[PDB]
This record gives C-alpha cells, structure tokens and sequence, in this order.
C-alpha cells in the first residue's frame, strides 16, 4: 500500500528523463540547517506575546495563532519578516547548506522548475553552490522580470523574505490565496496538468495546496477517463512517518507515498535525490 | 550624431587613428588634457586615464596610451614612455647596450562608456635600432625596428608602419566590439 | 472587550424588532436533547473501523478522519446517514425536545430565517411545537418548491437526513463548498449583506464559515467605509468558552462575542433568548 | 500611435531570442487556405436551417447564432463537427499549405507554444511540413498523455476536429468557459505572467480572451509597479484593418498593434514572421 | 577657534546634570562594528547595477544615486533592506559591539533621549547590553504605543530596518523629509527649542539636518535677544577631521566642533563620552 | 455616544500613571475668578471704541473685532494689555485662586507638562499655592532659557500678559499662528504625537487649536493602522455645553467628550481632577 | 531612451505654437560671452580669500562655499554684486552678445515667458538686440510694477544684479527659497500647472528646482490619472554631456532629454531653437 525507496527510483528515473518531474520542498527540507519548523514559530511568537508556548498553542489552529500575532500591535508582522531573514538566512546556516547531503544531492540534477513553500534562500542558494544558476519567482514583477533561457525557476510558493509582501503566513493571507489567483497559484495550477510532482519534507496541512489537488479530480473526473487511463499520471510523497488516514486520503488525487527511513532523515532523502540520477 | 569620441591632445595620433576609423560616421574626436599615474604597468596606466578622461568629457570615450618595454632597462620605461623622449631624445639609442637590444611595442585602447571599462591591448615584438633612422611618423618612431623588418616605423609610410604597429590590430577590435 | 447577557440585550431588541436578526445555529444548540457533537461522531466512526477512539482523533481533523470513513468500503456514508437519521431524530430526542427551555425560546420569538448546520428535525420541530409552521431549505429543488406566505425559513446549511446528497460531513464536500456555488451558499451570502446574525451554540471551526466572513469583509473594505460606518453592523457570537484567541479574530469580521455563564450551558441561551423578546 | 513592420521587427527578435514569445494564431491565419471565416460558417448555418443568409445574421451574435442552431434538432452539432472536418482538413486544403508562406514562415522559426482558436490541423500540420514534430494539447488527457523532450507544443485553445468535445462554438460553450477552469484556460493564463504573445489573423471578438487580458491588469494593478515598470513587458497585434476604437482599448493591456499593408493580406504576414528569424 | 577635549567637557557636564543635554548619532558611530559608511554602500549598488564603484561615484550624490538604483527594477529597494538588515544586524556585528568602548561609554551615562540617523540596532542595542532598557521611536505607531515610565527613548531619525517604510535613503525620501512633518521631525524640532545636542560621528551633510537648524535661527533672529543671549545655549559637533569651512558655517547656527584626535578614531569619542560623566 | 465622569474616571486614571496625560486649560477654567471670557473682553472693547456692546458683536468674530479695535488708534493694543494685566492678575483674583477647588484639585496631582490658551498667572500660580514650582514657557528665549531638573512646565500657548509681544488676540496674529512655527506651536505638535490631552473649560473655537488635531489625523490615516489600532489613542473633552454638531466632529480626531454636571461648573471639574488621584 | 534633435523638434512645433512653451535658461547659456559658471566663480573666490582653487574646492558644495565667503568680513557679498556686474555685463560682453547665435535664435521667437537662474542681461539683452522688449521681474516690487500690454516677461528666478538683494547665492539664500514662498517661487509653480519647459544651458544641480518638480509629481499622483494621461505633459532638457544617472531621475517628472551635439555647443542649440520657429 506504500512504495519503498527501491521501489520507487526506476519511477522517478521515467519522469525525470522525460523532464516531466518537479520537486516540491516543505519546511522539513530545512530542517538540518537548525531552522524552526511550524512549531517552533509558534514558540517563538508565543514568547512575545507573553503566553507559555503549551498554552499558546491550544487556542487555535497555525494560521489562526499567527493571525492573533500579527494584529496584536502595529507593524508587528513587519518586525517578524525582519527577525526570521536574520534568523533563517544568516551566515551559519550558510554554512550548514554546502555540507548538507540533501542540498547537494538537489542541486546535482537538472531541475527545470522547483516549488518550495519556506521562507529562506537554501534551495536557489544550494543551486548556486553547484555552480549552477537559478531564478526566483515569487512575485508578478518576477514572472514578467528578465531572466536566463535555460536557468532552473524556484517558485517560492508562500513567498520570499526580501519580498515581505508575498510573505502568507496569516489565516487571512491564506484565505486571500483561496481564490487560486496568484500567480504562484496559476503557474502551479498549470504545471499539476502536466508534470509529476515530488514532495520531499512537506506535510499537506496546508488547506490551499490540498484544494489546487482538489480541483484537479474535478477535471479528472469529469473528463470521464477510464480506470486505466485516469491512474497513470501520479505524484510521489515522501514521509518518513505519514500516519494511517492521511495515505488513504492522497490516493483519490493519485499522490503515492514513498516510505522513507525515519531512523535518520537526512540520509533517507539524500539517497531518494541521488536514486534519480 | 557620433556616439563614441576619441579624445587625444596628440594631433599625430589623431591623423593615425582618422586613417583606418575616420569614414566611420559614429565615432567623434575629443581634445581633452589628462594627467597620467605613475606606473610602469600599461594595464594600470590607461584603466585609470579613462576614468580621468570621462570625468572631463562626460560623453563614451576612448582613450590611448602606449608602452616601449625594453629587455636591456628591465622593462624601463614602460608606460612610462612620454618623459623618456622628452628627456633622452636619441640618446636612448645609446644607453642600451649593443647586443641585447630586444624591445616590446605595446599599445592600449580603453573605452568607458560611463559604467564600464575595457581595455584593448595589442603588441609588437621588436628592437631598438642602432641610430635613430626615419623622417616619417613622430615619437620614437626612428629608433624601433619591428621584428623581421630592417626598416623603422619612420621609415615606412601609414599604410605600412599599421601593419606593424599595435594600432592596426587595435582597429579592427574597437569597430568590432563598439559597432563602429 | 466582551459582552455580557445584560449589555446585549438591549442591541438585541433593535435588531430583532426591525427584523434584521437570523439566528445561526450550531452543534451545541442539540447537545441538551443528549445528541452526539462533532467529537462523540468520530468515537462513533472509530468503532466501526476498528480504530480506538483516542488513536484515530490523532491521525487528522474532523473532515479528514469523515472522509477516510467514507471511502472504507462502498456504501459506507449512506450507512452512517440511516444510523444518524434513527438516532438524532428518534422518539425520546422528540420527548427532550418540547420540555427544552432553549426550543421554547426560541420559537417563542417571530422570526423570518434561521440558519443551522446540523443534522436534524430539532430547530423546524420547535416551531411546530409552539403551533408555528417553518419551511425547510437544504437543496435547490426546495428554493423553487412552494411555500406559504408569511413563513419561517429554516435553511439547512450543512443538509438534512431526509435528502442525504445535501449533507456535507467529509472533507471532499467541504471542499465542494468553497466555490460558494450552493443553494445554501448563495442564500447565506445575500441576507449577510443586510442583517445581523446570532451564533448560538455554534464554534467557528468549520473554513467555509469563516471564508465566508471573510469576503464580506472585502467588501466592506473595498467600499471605503469610514471608521464609524464600517462599524456599525455587528454580528453577535454567543459563547460560553471562547479562547483568548479566537474573539480577537473575529473582531476584523464585526463579530461581537457574548460571554454566557458556562456553570449552566442551557439556562443561559434560554435567558438571552428571553431578553431579545 | 501604431508600430510599422520595420519598428517592430527589433522588438520581436528580442522577444523571440530570449524565448519568451508565444504566436496566437486566429481564424485570418487559415484564410489563404480557402476556409470560412466566422461569417461563412453562419451562412452555412443560415442554408441548413432554411433563413437567408442575411437575415439570419441580424437575429444575434455569432455565439447566439450557434446555439441556436444546436438546439434546433437533435445530432446537430455532431453532424456540424463532421461537415467542418471534411471540409476544413481536406486534401486540397493540405495542398495549398505546403505552398502558403504564412505557414513556411510560421515553421522556420523554433518556438515552443503556439497557441491557436481555429479547428483545423494547419499550425501543426505547418510544422509537420518543415519536418519538425509538433504535439496536440486541447483536452485533460492531452495534458497528461505522453511527449516527447522538447517538442512545440501547439494549444488548440477552443478544440480541434477530432476531439469534438472540446469544440467551443454555441453561447454556452462559451459561459462555460468564463470560469477560466479548462485546461487551455489554465495554460493560456500561467503563459501570460512570463511571456509576450504576437496576435497574428485574430481580431479581439471573443469575450473570453478579453477577459483574460482584463484579468491580467488586476494583477498588475495590484502590485503597484510604477509608471516604467508596469509598462515593460507588451503583447503585439498584427492587423491590417483595426479600427479607432480597438488599439485604444487594448493600449489598457498593454498590447501594441502592428499595422500591416491591407493591399496584400498574406505577404504582410510572411514579411512578418520573416523578420523575426 | 574649535575646543578641546578638556575644554568642552566641564561645558559638557553642566548640560548634562541639568538633564539637557541629548546626543546625536551618525554612521561613524558604528564604524568599529565594520559596517558600511555611505561610501561602501554606493560601492555595493554599483556592484548590483553593474557599474564600475568608481565610475558610478561621479554621475550624482549619495542621495541620486539610491534613488537610481530603487527605479532600477521593481522591489529592488525591498531587496536592500533585506540585505542590509543581513549584514548590519549580524550576530559578528553584535559579538564586537559587547566589546566596544564607545557603545560601552554611551550606555554608562543615563540619557533620556538619543538621536540616530544609521539603519542598525546598535545604539539601543548598546543599553540593553548595559542592563538598561530602551525604546525605539521611528513611526506614527511608535511614538502613540506604549512605553514604561522613564526609559530612554531612542529616536530612529532616518528609519528602521525592521519598519523598512520609514527608511529615508533615495532622493525622493529626502525631499518627503522638506516638508518637516513626519514624526521623527517634529519631535527633533521641538527637542531643539530646549536642549543642547552632542553630534558624535556625524558629519552634516544632509540637507534636511541642515535645514532645521537653519530654521532654529530664524527664530532665534526674529526673536531679536541681544548679542550675550542669543549665544547662549550652544550645540556641539566632535569631529576628527573637519575641513576650513564648515565649521565656521555652523557657528552662524550655535553649534561649536570639538577636535577630536585623529590617530584614533574611536579612543578619542571614548574619553569624551566618560568625561561627561 | 458621550461618557460621564464614572465611566472617564478609569481611562484617565491609567494615562496618568503612566505620565502620558496633558491638561489643555481653558479660559473657562478661570470663571469662577471673575475674569473675562472671550465675550466680556468685547464687551469692554466696544465701550472703548464707542459702540454699543450688542452692535459691536454682529460685526465679524471675535479675532475680527479685536482686530479692529488694535489698528483703531496707535498702541491701542498695548493699553489693553496694561488693563488686562491690573485685572486678570490683581490681588482680589489671587485671593479667590487659593480658595478655588479647581485649581486646588489641579495642583494636587503632580504633573509634567500643562498647556493653557488664557493670559493670567492663574494656572502657574495655583501650583506655587501647594508649595510646587512651575516653569513658565511662552516665547523662544523661555525654552531655551535654564530651569530645574523635574518642574512642571507651563506651556503659555497663546502668550503670557508679561511678555506682551506673545499674545495672539487679533486676527492677523492667529493668521501667523497658521505656519505653526510658533515655539509653542512646536511643542504642542510633538507632545500630541505621544500623549493623551485633557481639555477642560475650553471650547474648540480657535481655527488654529482645530488645524493641530486636523493634521494630526493626516498623519493617522496615511500610516494606514487598523481600526483597532488608530483608534486606540483618544483624548478627552470635559464640557458641560456641548452641542450636537460639534462632539461628532471631534470624533474624527479621536477626541472623547466627558459630560460634567451643569448645574455646579466649578464642583464638576474639581470632581473629575480629583477622580484622577 | 533620449531624444535626437531631429525628434524632438515637431514636439517642440506643437507646444510653441499653442503658446505652452517657456524656455528655462541656465549658467552655460552665457558660455559663449566668455562669462564665469559656477566652478570660475568658485575660483574668483577662493583668489580673494587666500585659498588655493583647488583646494578651496574640497571643503564643500558651491552653496557652501559662497556662504563662507559672505560671512569671511563684513561687506564682502556686496563688493561680489559690484565686482560680477563689471565682469558679466560689461561692454564686451555686449558686444559679444550681438553677434552670438544662440541669442539671435531665442528673440526671434515670440515668447511671451523666459525664466533665468543667471545673474546678467542678456537674456532680456537679446530681446532688446532684435528690436523686442523685454520686462525684467526679479522682486515683489517688479511684479506689482506697471508693464506693458503684451511683452515678453523675463522671470529672473535667481535674482538680478542691479536689485542685490534678490540675489540667491549662499546657502542660507537657497535655504530661505525652500519654503517656495518667494515672487519667483509662486510663479514658476503656478506656470509648471500648465505648461512644458525647455531648459537650455542648465544641469539640474539646484535642489529648491529639483524640489519644485518633485512636488508637482506629488500632484500629479495624488490626481489618480492613468498612465497614459499622467504621461502626456512633458518637458525638455536640452544637454549635451547628461550622464548616465540624471536622465532616469528625471523621467519620473516627466522631463525628456535632448541628446545635442558635444562637438560644437553653440552651434547645436542654435539649431534647436530654429528648429521650433
Ligand atoms: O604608436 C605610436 N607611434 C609613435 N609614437 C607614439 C605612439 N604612441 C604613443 N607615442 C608617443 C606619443 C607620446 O609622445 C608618447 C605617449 O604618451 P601620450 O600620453 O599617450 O601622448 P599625449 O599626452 O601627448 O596625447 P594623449 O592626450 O592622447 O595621451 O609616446
Ligand atoms: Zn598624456
């Protein structure tokens, strides 16, 4: 019912010679370069506001605890764009990302668009550390901005934090990404109609990622495929510890599950990305 | 309208230059002073003329200057050149020693368009002649010897002292790169 | 920074004595009539797949685990509707139903329109029981069907049990909903624009909700209101245990909490219903 | 006011050498091929329904047109399908295309997307003739079917003859495309956050693709760029016969009109494309 | 003509045991942190722009050329922000500003309010490392948000990097600043009706410092003291190397410079800022 | 629409504690001296002048009638202030200022800054009456002039009657008040960027008082806050009178009206001072 | 990106001829009478008070350094006036002026406004040599002045030699003129309302005329056009050596730059102002 590494590589090797395979990197992806995942946020802003962080966290949901911080004072969200570029794209992390295997084994192959929903430069950052060059789109003036002809676009799906506007982190800026409008909305909307997706260190929680998937059954079952025809094209989840309803859930929008070690988690990715090539 | 300007106070380079560029409708001529660094070096010399001439002229200019490295001086004068004629006019033909008269012709082109500079650098191996020799030309032209001619730069007219010399490479790599 | 029973009473007679009050109805309205609540759902769903209930409530929320019950085995949502529809509408949930002091009080009052999201004859069964009539509205072939003149709407939100294809429990049908495109949706969306709501016995946990007070929001915001203007149509929020979180939020949406005495859940809804006549 | 051929010449060589121009090929592009126009197919239309040709066209638009006739008797868009095959993919309409120095221009360029409104195998048929591959994508199965590496990929943006499903051509065929969720739709508006478009035999009649430029200026408006900055990248429409109301409102969606020579259709055209290379 | 250390600093007590005295803080004040001065920025925007650093020094002032280079692209003054916030409030920048004799010498004293025109948490940064406390003043919101009782009050003169709207550095910034509205401004103008200030690495070459103190001499010649009077209250300006001119221009607006020892820069501002005390 | 004094009497409390609370006095607040307000200064000007004192008043306001009574003669103007002087500061008028309960409760608290618009050493002097010492401040050499380390400082708003050359009483001397270049004009646009104002016994008929908190509000609403946060900073207007125009319009400035009692003036406002305590 | 001379000349046609174009002359217009610029006059300074030239220049900005001038002895800006009137209208500078083709070609267009930042009569000199006349308004006193019906005004915006108080060259003079409150002031403001300027022989290096087109921008964003109505009234600025900074500073307030030629500089304005008649 779930696919093991072995099992799994010669299918990424068909979509990734046929360029018909896009990574999709999650907040786990960042998790060797010590950087907070969405818990560790949530103590973080819990300690400004004055609450315990146990007791913080058993008010509401993720987006709705950042909701509450970012209306609690004046130019409060403003501050925290400032501490997490400090905090997420300084010099040690720097440091921690040329010796990351996963980061190396990313940047080793020949990516042609890579979305990531985390708010650091590790991902294009770990493109320019093999040498190779990458564009950032986050924005509308991205998209309509000069670049390469043949260079590697990084979608920073939530946004970018030299960009503080393109930044969702809010329930309202989630719920304002609802009516799929964005422009990183629509370039993902058109490439789920013809590429595989892999998702490395992402957990779907997020309610807009799981209904841009969605919507894409609405069009595939209303186009009336067959039982064949219509389980063909899949995309790949790679989880360490996916529990027993979300798996089952993920099967109606074709997403399999990679299982992947949990004893160490950097080195089961790590040899996902280098099974690849 | 030109767009590009060669700015020299040498009048006998300006008629050089007009020679092989001057049917070219894009490039103008400029009549500005500068002050050279001191440095033996003809890469350091002419990078730092140009931004001493752009802040003259205001408009993209090109700029020129020229090195006569010699063997028997070590590399003396370098781009050091323009004191040594004033000073030891054919002389210089007579603080080398007979024997190792071995010499390098340089020439530099750097233009700066107001944003970027790029040096343009040809040379002609040659050597110092016994006697300055020549009417034709103008400075140190009498006392250089390209390498397998006999004659000097004075010696031969326009059209043949650009064969040899760095400038009649260095036209073909200023209309090329500027669209000249 | 909340109200209380006696300083939203009289903001309550203003709006109900212009007709411009609709009650919206929650989970918590049926708790008295010894109903199960979206928590005592899934200890139920959890029985039947072999699940203890305290492991399956950690494997996804209330929509996700209804939606991996309903693609166990064929036929396995119309089971739970037949099981619900025996054990909400039956007999004795009848007989708690008239001897109720919030049923009573609640159809003591002349409305027009009342909103609930749940599953059941309790809130249409009041009005027949205080001798009123009430016309019940879940799908589009009710809207065009024929009424009476001068009779209350009750709009089922989320569906009734007698029309199985209008319940909406499972995450699929919740996301069937965000394009605000039914029956319900359509209808709620327009008696926003003028009147106020009373939220009894109801948490706002489920997105659609929510979204939906969003965007009125986007109206409101877009039309250049001034301070005073923009405030002055509020929505009221009865609730005994609301967070520290959660009344902050709703504020951006012009929801006023009312804080109920949380030592008798049912006496004190009956009394603020009291207060509105 | 109006770009000359010479004027835009540079203007489209840049474009095109950074990759980053998309031809959008209308029903003017298949008239050297003897077909109908959207004023032939009506009196077609107008003989089988037993009106004048003349009277016929005063009752409606071109959308009401066909959706009238659809409805007229049962099988009677199938039987238009069927017709329009024969007679728009003919064997004498593949002769003059060989031979037509539209098409030669159009398949000597190496482009990537081309993006049509016509039902005919004549853009991709162009690119079979220069010995180039081209690939069909009008449906959701095209999208997830199997390509090639780097292959144009040619849009039939309203269908194409074999596929008679995808045909858009009655009113409601159109309303239905207004959601913008089809999977042309979807493509067409991701194209458009990154790459210049040339309009070549298409005038703007369709409500639908106005409303796509429309939609793309609430981005752009939206975002706040400058005076220069929002008016960097433009779009291009190649006509020989715009009016005066028409390059006005399109100078709104930053749409540039070149103006061809009206003495000699087909030449202008050639001499355009040409001029790209 | 220009006072000593010894000289100015029994001038200096007098003004401070009154509570009168109020330092202003330049960019030279966070010079031994390694930061950039407003030279080695213009060197880095030259960098980006692709400019030589030497060639883009004579096309404009220091404020021209951040205006050219914030209408470069779109978001590209963001992107400065961004970066300058990564480098001027590094945590290297933090470690030698502990160790800093000057940072240490200005926190000894107990100012109540502090003048700074350099985008760094380095002046109240330097009190908190003195078990002091402070308060950053740089907005609207700021100055109308709470603070504690008698804190010393830190007045980001030209912004913050952590609020970048209030960032003054393009040319049309400092033209916004002419006017003498914004918050920052009209707190520095009245301050100066009542106090001395001390200006410690900075060097007056802003034409709005300049401007106000202009207009404090238009009042002070209007209000038509005598010779003894209007020379009275006195501002200082220590300065290692000022040239011929300007310190004679500044004596006309009651402001006299302080020969600081040019050997070292940062010993010399030490034993001015403890011989306050 | 409007709070009493039990409801203002904890809102004033916490601005006072935190020594962000500023008393803005009247010439109300010197009635039960027996001086003049602005109509029995009319009514003494037209008896000097020759007019009836009904006459006099229909013809313009009141900057406009001792506009024309100052350029009526030479040094008509400092005659009245000599008058003014012998009966706003006699000795019968210090005689009932100790026995006054207002400026006895006034004088209890132990403020910082007190701005008045009347000329009488009657808000000074009630503080020399408990034993504390007040700092008078008027014109440009009183700032700038030495005073003690932590004294209350009187901001003399409109001039002081010993000081003649300060005085605002004409119409051309409120027109040059309109730069607000003034040094009290200064001081009072930088206390109001961080303080909550408390007017008692004045009434907002000065076009200059109303043209502070008018540009006050330019700089609210173009900082973009909330509704929640722009409205967090009120200030607060003790009137007996007031209208039912005027307290609407001062909402747009965050000011709140604090209905006194009319039938005792004098016991109501010593009421409200000594509440604060 | 800058216009030829051959461009801007039908642009120039259409403005004159509507009577909306106002030339705006600088220093380098008086080039050709062998008069002083800024920089000889900078030299003719440092001559008298004892400074090397080159060293002189080092010290500050040329308002700067005529402030130190004026403040060197008493009297020492009144023997500048007398000693710069000899020199700049002398008699040979007269005679030079006859024969000058660039003021031959500016009074033989019928102007009905010319504005000037230079101190010498040659502006209105020209008119008076083609047999015109000409209305010289530097001060409050020419402006209320009598004229004639129809004659060219000529606006000296920095002052005039014979009227040495209107002379505006130190730097408290240029900070006097920022307030725009001067009778040159108001009338550049209220004529930059309406009409396109050609600046002809002046660099943008005065900051209260830089100033001054900043706050017509402010206008005109504030004034919401479009982009293509914003866009419409431009001005020029005629120059032979602007560098590579400038011309995009001053695209944003509508200034368009005409390239000349740098060969020979008074040959190439002469054409452009026969290229307007
Ligand atoms: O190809 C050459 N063939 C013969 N003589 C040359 C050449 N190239 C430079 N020379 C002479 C000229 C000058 O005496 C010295 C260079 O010094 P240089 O600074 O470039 O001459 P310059 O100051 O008079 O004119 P410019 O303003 O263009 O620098 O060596
Ligand atoms: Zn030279």
């Amino acid at each position: 019912t779930t696919l093991t590494l072995s099992e799994a590589a010669p299918l990424l090797k068909k979509e990734f010679r046929e360029g018909r395979l896009i990574p999709f990197l999650g907040a786990g992806f960042s998790k060797p370069l010590k950087l907070p995942d969405g818990s560790q946020l949530i103590a973080s802003l819990a300690k400004t506001l004055g609450f315990e962080p146990e007791l913080f966290d058993m008010h509401g949901r993720f987006e709705q605890l950042a909701e509450f911080f970012a209306i609690s004072a004046p130019n409060r969200l403003q501050r925290l764009v400032y501490e997490m570029s400090l905090s997420f794209d300084s010099a040690e992390a720097e440091a921690l990302r040329e010796k990351s295997p996963m980061h190396r084994a990313l940047a080793a192959l020949d990516w042609r668009t890579i979305y990531t929903t985390n708010y650091d430069k590790h991902v294009e950052g770990a493109l320019r550390d093999a040498g190779k060059q990458a564009a950032v789109l986050a924005s509308f003036a991205d998209f309509q901005g000069p670049r390469a002809r043949d260079v590697c676009e990084v979608i920073k799906f939530h946004g970018t934090l030299d960009q503080p506007d393109t930044i969702v982190l809010t329930e309202s800026s989630y719920f304002q990404r609802m009516a799929l409008d964005a422009p990183p909305d629509q370039r993902l909307r058109a490439d789920l109609l013809a590429n595989s997706f892999l998702f490395i260190g992402y957990s779907f929680s997020d309610t807009n990622i799981r209904y841009i998937w969605y919507r894409m059954n609405q069009l595939r079952e209303q186009s009336q495929l067959g039982v064949k025809h219509s389980q063909a094209r899949r995309c790949f989840f790679a989880t360490h510890g996916a529990g027993l309803v979300q798996p089952d859930i993920l099967q109606q929008w074709n997403i399999d599950v990679i299982q992947l070690d949990p004893t160490d988690k950097s080195a089961s990715v790590a040899r996902l990305l280098e099974s690849i090539a | 309208a030109p767009t590009w300007f060669y700015n020299t106070t040498n009048s006998e380079k300006l008629r050089e230059l007009q020679h092989v560029l001057g049917g070219s409708a894009k490039l103008g001529y400029l009549t500005a002073k500068v002050t050279e660094i001191l440095d033996v070096d003809l890469e350091t010399v002419i990078r730092a003329k140009a931004i001493a001439a752009y802040r003259a002229v205001r408009v993209p200019v090109i700029v020129e200057h020229g090195a006569l490295c010699i063997d028997a001086l070590n590399g003396l004068p370098g781009a050091l050149v323009k004191p040594f004629w004033e000073s030891l006019d054919t002389r210089l033909c007579e603080v080398i020693p007979a024997g190792q008269r071995t010499a390098r012709a340089r020439g530099a082109l750097c233009y700066c368009d107001g944003r970027e500079r790029h040096v343009l650098i040809e040379e002609t191996e040659g050597e110092i002649a016994p006697s300055a020799r020549g009417t034709g030309g103008f400075h140190w032209d009498p006392i250089f010897i390209p390498k397998g001619q006999t004659r000097t730069f004075a010696e031969m007219s326009l059209d043949e002292k650009l064969s040899f010399s760095p400038l009649g490479r260095l036209h073909t790599r200023l209309r090329t790169e500027l669209g000249l």
